[PDB]
């Protein structure tokens, strides 16, 4: 997370950490939407251009973490995966169109002060809130900077990072990149003449883009961190998977079996 | 069905240090 700030304890109870069995590594963020279902980005699990192909087997899942590095004894829960469901039409070949996957845990989890699911938006809620200039929030344990080049400062946070970013007018989004954009996407962050900065980065995918309802003082997952070009660059914006456009498949996989 | 309400915050009728910002952008 670029230019964010240390998250408060229990501030983002659905935050999930995708973790590699060996080598032990943080792969992505993810979120809790039930005590059995987890939502992330598909490129987190499968990205052939880079030799990426993780099976249920290769990973762990950590719910309740704050510290990135340290094992929080009676707070965190390490779960194993039963299944992985990737959108049949996720386009890894070109623009990462439909960058979504679902993970159902081996056994349910029990909610606590640090473990609590987030809502998925309804028709009403999507529409009411997915307005340009409306601010959402991002959380992660990803890169504090563009790490593939020589830089000063630490490259990764010790604790959960949080950033609050405005939604941008598609046209702005559209014109900001040579990458083919789609209805399943939305770009967010500040404009070079706003004076505020911030963005998500490498290691942030799968993390939620959440919004609070003025209507029911409830948090909803509107986006999934997806892709971007560098991090916190002027005249560029981060791209997030459009959760509302994807609910249909979402619900379909979630309710299949009883 | 209990989703999006935080124990240490909404469960507590408490607020996070920067959620107003968000509430303030929603026209
Ligand atoms: C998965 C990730 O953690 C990461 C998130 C990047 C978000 N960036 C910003 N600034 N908010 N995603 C990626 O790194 C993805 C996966 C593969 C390439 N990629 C990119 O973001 C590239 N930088 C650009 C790109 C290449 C191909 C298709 C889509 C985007």
């Amino acid at each position: 997370i670029v230019e964010g700030s240390d998250a408060e304890i229990g501030m983002s109870p659905w935050q999930v950490m995708l973790f590699r069995k060996s080598p032990q590594e943080l792969l992505c963020g993810a979120s809790l939407i039930s005590d059995r279902w987890v939502l992330t980005a598909a490129h987190c699990l499968l990205y052939p251009p880079w030799d990426k192909n993780f099976t249920e087997n290769d990973l762990l899942v950590r719910i309740g973490k704050h510290s990135r590095t340290r094992y929080e004894r009676n707070i965190e829960k390490i779960s194993m995966l039963e299944k992985i469901y990737i959108h049949p039409r996720y386009n890894w070949r070109e623009n990462l169109d439909r960058d979504i996957a679902l993970m159902k845990l081996k056994k349910p989890v029990a909610f606590s002060d640090y473990i609590h699911p987030v809502c998925l938006p309804d028709r009403e809620t999507a529409a009411s809130l997915l307005q340009a200039g409306y601010k959402g929030r991002v959380t992660g344990w990803g890169n504090l900077k563009e790490t593939w080049t020589a830089n000063v400062g630490k490259g990764q946070p010790s604790v959960l990072q949080v950033v609050n970013l405005p939604i941008v007018e598609r046209p702005v989004c559209k014109d900001s990149t040579r990458i083919r954009i789609t209805d399943n996407m939305f770009c967010a962050g500040y404009k070079p003449d706003e004076g505020k900065r911030g963005d998500a980065c490498e290691g942030d995918s799968g993390g939620p883009f959440v919004m609070k309802s003025p209507f029911n003082n409830r948090w909803y997952q509107m986006g999934i961190v997806s892709w971007g070009e560098g991090c916190d660059r002027d005249g560029k914006y981060g791209f997030y998977t459009h959760v509302f456009r994807l609910k249909k498949w979402i619900q379909k996989v979630i309710d299949q079996f009883g | 069905a209990d989703c999006g309400l935080r124990p240490l915050f909404e469960k507590k009728s408490l607020e996070d240090k920067t959620e107003r910002e968000l509430l303030e952008s929603y026209i």
